[PDB]
RNA sequence: CCCGGCGAGGGGAGUGAAAAAGAACCUGAAACCGUGUACGUACAAGCAGUGGGAGCACGCUUAGGCGUGUGACUGCGUACC
RNA sequence: UGUAACGGGGCUAAACCAUGCACCGAAGCUGCGGCAGCGACGCUUAUGCGUUGUUGGGUAGGGGAGCGUUCUGUAAGCCUGCGAAGGUGUGCUGUGAGGCAUGCUGGAGGUAUCAGAAGUGCGAAUGCUGACAUAAGUAACGAUAAAGCGGGUGAAAAGCCC
């Protein structure tokens, strides 16, 4: 229910994961603070959209916020814009800037 | 004239996908692994149904010569008495009669025994 | 294939495949190893079996009966509707019509018609004398048939 | 008789052989030329 | 030097098994301000064991 | 009470009202087979032991149906000496089911 | 169909012998059929069908010949220079209770059933033991 | 209309037969990377499969028992050209 | 390199030379069911309707019979917005290459039977093009001339301004 997405962001689809896979199952309330006080860039995008799946839960669907929940929570890979390095002996190294999609879902229950 | 072998190709990968499920790496999500997969398991089931008669063979006459030697009596000594007493009876059916109706083994080992000496 | 003839690369040390010519046809828009030429498929046919053919394919009408003989077969005035309704008339819908003289009014009402075509008794073909359904001669076309036959 | 009925006779038109299709067909990669010849090369082949 | 097959998934997932994040423990809560803030480190306002030092 | 009787080579041991698979039978599909070929019967501590066959062991079944059997692949192949066979079978089975069982 | 063995429903019972007076390589085998379940009909492949055999006086066994001064038992550490040499009296003497579980263990099939088969032989070296309560039955070789 | 940097992006409303047709836009497979459910796995050695096969979960059960998925254990088995 | 010249455990026979009776032991032989070829014989052929015997490992290679795709004629025919081609699953079937039916997505063409012509079937050629993994979140982030602090703007500053 009400779920919120974050496409084409600045960032890999590997170090996500990390802040993402510890907030799982947890509350809004627990889930907003463990964000704030972690250290990686992240964490800031991650509460980017939990706070826009909580504000479209209580606009839209007239839901609460002490009973809101994260219920699912997913981060897949997106397009990888490709640049060159340059490189010793006119070598050339292909670089990925990779991206991400991060979904969140916040259930009632 | 132009034919184009995308849906055939696809078809015919897909099958072996389809033959190779349940494989563990390449070998049940790409098509150079799995086709000497699917070939190397045939190549087996067709000496291990040979493999399973042998073993099941094996196993009978193994749980005969356990209802033998519980009995009193060897099982080439059993084989021989049944043969000289003429019957008939099969090494499955033997050890399925130890397993479950012991005392039929007992009249059968009797019966080998009495034409035996 | 346009291009240049130019190894795009030296023989040895570099560790791929070797390459001749950018035009070769494992390549990408490169060229075709069997490419085909404008070539003539007409084949030759002994002027006896065509014979043999057509006097074959006319007996297995004959047999079949969807081959019919009308002493007049004319229309009045270059138009469909008096075609339509002969055809109507004699219950035929994809029929082939041949005459020894060609009829324009009968030509011009047969023009617009898909299952109905006129042939002189020179210009028939065993293609169409299977094709169509039912087929009508006159008979100043099968005395003209019969003498280009025998 | 009409076009959808119409065959030709028994053992006139033969299928005709094709080099280097398949394993199953009997023409296998060598497609009959043998093993790294003169008689196996393309426009390798001796005059008469 | 380099590998001479290919890893698996398997591997890799083992690898980055050790590789996880650890959350925080527990907050601490400001006796006067009722803030929740980082153990033994001031508030965002200036907090502090219940003083004022911004 | 089982007995045991042969039907194509191999023996099977049965009881009353038991279904059995068999090889393939040229009798109808709701017809009636005796089986007077029996090697045993036993019904609680009286065993009848034929030598080879008992003197009036019958056994009537009634042919439930026919069928073919699971598909099996076969597959041979030899190892870089350009080789590969590929082989279908489906077994012909009879399906029956034991009537009754006399001495 | 063939029957097989379930090892919830399979029942094992407990037998003690004495190794006075025998020797290892007619009592080791007894030891290994009746661990596997040879001389049950309910026999299979892969199930432990066996029974619990305890065995006393393991110090008493009897060995003809001169292995007692002849009867070695290699083993390596892993280093490069690790290796060691025994002899019977040696180990009668150390470690006697494992002069029947080396032979029990090369006569048993290698593997975690194996394993499992050789986990039930409480062997000891005197003529009693703790496993009173388990109700065991005395056995001939 | 709301979140969000007066953003990027997305969730609502609206048009449209269709918005997992939203301009990275018809159909959108495979390699590859993810989330959820069932089973197995931390005393166990090897082309990772095959034959036998306990147990577990789900849905029909004419309760019989089968099917699907998992595959403790066990015999055999050192990829292709 | 570590027992290391019975496979191992172990064996005073469970070793050897002599006698006999049993058993295990292969895709070898026998029993049941099924497919195909050659040849004999009466099928007055339906070229197959019963027999009978026999054969059927296979590289290079030869011969024979076939499956699948594009297009063309049959076809201004047939199916199809009451859902085509294609994609993804299930079931059934044939000795086989394959075929049939259908659930869902897909949203407009496809094509029976019989014949004809091929750019007609890919796993390899350090094959070409495009995409995506691996090593890996590893090295590295480019002269060891050097930075620290206080204010300002800003959502956020060690790097922008004073
Ligand atoms: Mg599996
Ligand atoms: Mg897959
Ligand atoms: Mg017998
Ligand atoms: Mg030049
Ligand atoms: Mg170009
Ligand atoms: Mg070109
Ligand atoms: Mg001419
Ligand atoms: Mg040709
Ligand atoms: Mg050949
Ligand atoms: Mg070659
Ligand atoms: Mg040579
Ligand atoms: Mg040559
Ligand atoms: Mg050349
Ligand atoms: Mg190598
Ligand atoms: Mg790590
Ligand atoms: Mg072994
Ligand atoms: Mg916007
Ligand atoms: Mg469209
Ligand atoms: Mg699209
Ligand atoms: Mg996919
Ligand atoms: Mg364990
Ligand atoms: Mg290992
Ligand atoms: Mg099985
Ligand atoms: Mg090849
Ligand atoms: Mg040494
Ligand atoms: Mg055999
Ligand atoms: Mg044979
Ligand atoms: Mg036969
Ligand atoms: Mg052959
Ligand atoms: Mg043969
Ligand atoms: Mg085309
Ligand atoms: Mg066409
Ligand atoms: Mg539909
Ligand atoms: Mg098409
Ligand atoms: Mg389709
Ligand atoms: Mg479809
Ligand atoms: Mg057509
Ligand atoms: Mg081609
Ligand atoms: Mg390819
Ligand atoms: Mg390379
Ligand atoms: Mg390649
Ligand atoms: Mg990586
Ligand atoms: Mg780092
Ligand atoms: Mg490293
Ligand atoms: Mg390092
Ligand atoms: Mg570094
Ligand atoms: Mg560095
Ligand atoms: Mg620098
Ligand atoms: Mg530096
Ligand atoms: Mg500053
Ligand atoms: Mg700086």
């Amino acid at each position: 229910e009400t779920i919120a997405k974050h496409r084409h962001a600045r960032s890999s689809a590997q170090k996500v994961r990390l802040v993402a896979d510890l907030i799982r199952g947890k509350k809004v309330s627990q889930a907003l603070d463990i964000l704030t006080y972690t250290n990686k860039k992240a964490a800031v995008l991650v509460k980017k959209v939990l706070e826009s799946a909580i504000a479209n839960a209580e606009h839209n669907d007239g839901a609460d916020i002490d009973d809101l929940k994260v219920t699912k929570i997913f981060v897949d890979e997106g397009p990888s814009m490709k640049r060159i390095m340059p490189r010793a002996k006119g070598r050339a190294d292909r670089i990925l800037k990779r991206t991400s999609h991060i979904t969140v879902v916040v259930s009632d229950r | 004239a132009r034919v184009k072998r995308g849906v055939i190709a696809r078809a015919r990968h897909k099958k072996i996908l389809k033959q190779a499920k349940g494989y563990y790496g390449a070998r049940s999500r790409v098509y150079r692994v799995a086709f000497q997969a699917v070939i190397k398991a045939g190549q087996y089931a067709y000496r291990d149904r040979r493999q399973r008669k042998r073993q099941f063979r094996q196993l009978w006459i193994a749980r005969i010569n356990a209802a033998a030697r519980q009995n009193g009596i060897s099982y080439s000594k059993f084989i021989n008495g049944l043969k000289k007493a003429s019957v008939e009876i099969d090494r499955k059916i033997l050890a399925d009669i130890a397993v479950f109706d012991k005392v039929a083994f007992t009249a059968l080992v009797e019966k080998a025994k009495a034409a035996l000496a | 294939v346009t291009g240049s003839g130019k190894k795009p690369w030296r023989q040895k040390g570099t560790g791929r495949a070797r390459s001749g010519s950018i035009k070769s046809p494992i390549w990408r828009s490169g060229g075709v190893t069997f490419a085909a030429r404008p070539q003539d498929h007409s084949q030759k046919v002994n002027k006896k079996m065509y014979r043999g053919a057509l006097k074959s394919i006319l007996s297995e009408l004959v047999r079949q009966d969807r081959l019919i003989v009308v002493e007049k077969f004319s229309v009045e005035a270059p138009k469909t509707k008096l075609l339509a309704q002969k055809l109507k008339d004699m219950a035929l819908e994809d029929v082939l019509i041949i005459t020894g003289e060609l009829d324009e009014n009968l030509f011009l009402a047969a023009r617009n018609l898909h299952k109905v075509d006129v042939r002189d008794a020179t210009g028939i073909d065993p293609v169409s004398l299977i094709a169509f359904d039912k087929v009508v001669m006159t008979a100043d076309a099968v005395k003209q048939v019969e003498e280009m036959l025998a | 008789m009409r076009l959808n009925t119409l065959s030709p006779a028994e053992g006139s038109k033969k299928a005709g052989k094709r080099l280097g299709r398949g394993i199953g067909s009997g023409l296998g990669k060598t497609g009959g030329r043998g093993h790294k010849g003169q008689k196996s090369r393309s426009g390798g082949g001796v005059r008469r | 030097a380099v590998q001479q097959n290919k890893p698996t998934r398997s591997k890799r997932g083992m690898r980055r098994s050790h590789d996880a994040l650890t959350a925080v423990t527990s907050l601490s809560v400001d006796k006067t301000s009722g803030e929740k803030h980082l153990r033994h480190h001031i508030t965002a306002d200036g907090y502090y064991r219940g003083r004022k030092v911004i | 009470m089982y007995a045991v009787f042969q039907s194509g080579g191999k023996q099977h041991r049965v009881s009353e009202g038991q279904t059995v698979r068999l090889e393939k039978l040229d009798i109808a599909t709701g017809e009636t087979v005796e089986f007077a070929e029996v090697l045993m019967i036993a019904n609680g501590e009286e065993v009848k032991i034929g030598v080879p066959f008992v003197d009036g062991g019958v056994i009537k079944a009634e042919v439930v149906a026919h069928g073919r059997g699971e598909k099996v692949k076969i597959v041979k192949f030899r190892r870089r000496k350009h080789y590969r066979k590929q082989q279908g079978h489906r077994q012909w089975f009879t399906d029956v089911k034991i009537t009754g069982i006399s001495a | 169909k063939t029957f097989t063995a379930k090892p919830e429903t399979v029942k094992r019972d407990w037998y003690v012998v004495d190794a006075t007076g025998k020797t290892l390589g007619r009592l080791a085998t007894e030891l290994a059929r009746r661990l596997r379940g040879k001389h049950k009909a309910e026999y299979t492949p892969h199930v432990d069908t066996g029974d619990y055999i305890i065995v006393l006086n393991a110090d008493k066994v009897a060995v003809t010949g001169n292995k007692r001064t002849d009867k070695v038992y290699y083993h390596h550490t892993g280093h490069i220079g690790g290796i060691k040499q025994a002899t019977f009296e040696e180990m009668i003497a150390r470690r006697p209770e494992r002069v029947i579980e080396i032979a029990v263990k090369g006569m048993l099939p290698k593997g975690p059933l194996g394993r499992a088969m050789f986990r039930k032989l409480k062997v000891y070296a005197g003529n009693e033991h703790n496993h009173a309560a388990q109700q065991p039955q005395v056995l001939d070789i």
